[PDB]
């Protein structure tokens, strides 16, 4: 799962 | 806790079947006076070790640490709010801080620096109209963020769409796939309808608010 918001 | 109000507002909009009736006049439900003051613009889930860091739209940064404490750095880059596990709020500054908070301040500064350098600012084009992160959780589809002012934000991973729900205004802000930022009165969505996309996300939102209410 993505560990942060949108780059 | 305005979660009960939020659930009732969502019950009401969803029960009106806003996408399944006549002509949808969603534009007539728009209310710019209801644009939120605060939302989460960026976040970092380091909860396997430290906790969850977030940036609010005003550039303030908070962390909900794994020990159930919270540290918030105001956008001035010095003023601090600390919330203990028992709920006690303390207001201080980094320039003055107790030695006991040095580690958490340092961690927060790393979170802050990362978000400032590497992540998109959600709602960046919008001028808003200090809450802390009460709690959060993730599903396969979304991250759900509950702010201390009663706002609930839901960010969907697959399509990057976002909801900001405010129970005080009984309003929802929808950020779509094109990053269009639109604020609607929930009662007016009942009155004028909405597209299937927003309707489905409001149904999802109701389930998420139920989760928040059941895990208080």
């Amino acid at each position: 799962p993505p560990p942060m918001s949108s780059m | 806790c305005h979660l009960s109000d939020m659930l009732q507002q969502l019950h009401s909009v969803n029960a009106s079947k806003p996408s399944e009736r006549g002509l949808v006049r969603q534009e007539e439900a728009e209310d710019p006076a209801c644009i939120p003051i605060f939302w989460v613009s960026k976040w970092v889930d380091y909860s396997d070790k430290y906790g969850l860091g977030y940036q609010l739209c005003d550039n303030s940064v908070g962390v909900l640490f794994n020990d159930s404490t919270r540290l918030i750095l105001y956008n001035d880059g010095d003023s601090l709010q600390y919330i203990e596990r028992d709920g006690t709020e303390s207001y201080l500054t980094v320039s003055s801080h107790p030695n006991s908070l040095m580690k958490k301040i340092t961690l927060l500064k790393y979170f802050r620096n990362y978000m400032s350098e590497h992540l998109l600012k959600a709602g960046a084009n919008i001028t808003p109209r200090l809450p802390y992160l009460r709690t959060w959780f993730r599903t396969r589809s979304a991250i759900i963020l509950h702010l201390s002012n009663g706002s609930v934000q839901i960010n969907f991973f697959q399509d990057h769409t976002k909801l900001i729900l405010c129970p005080l205004m009984a309003a929802v802000t929808y950020i779509d796939e094109k990053r269009d930022f639109r604020t609607y009165r929930l009662s007016l969505l009942e009155e004028y309808g909405c597209c299937k996309e927003l309707a489905s996300r409001l149904r999802y939102a109701r389930t998420m608010v139920d989760k928040l209410l059941s895990s208080r």
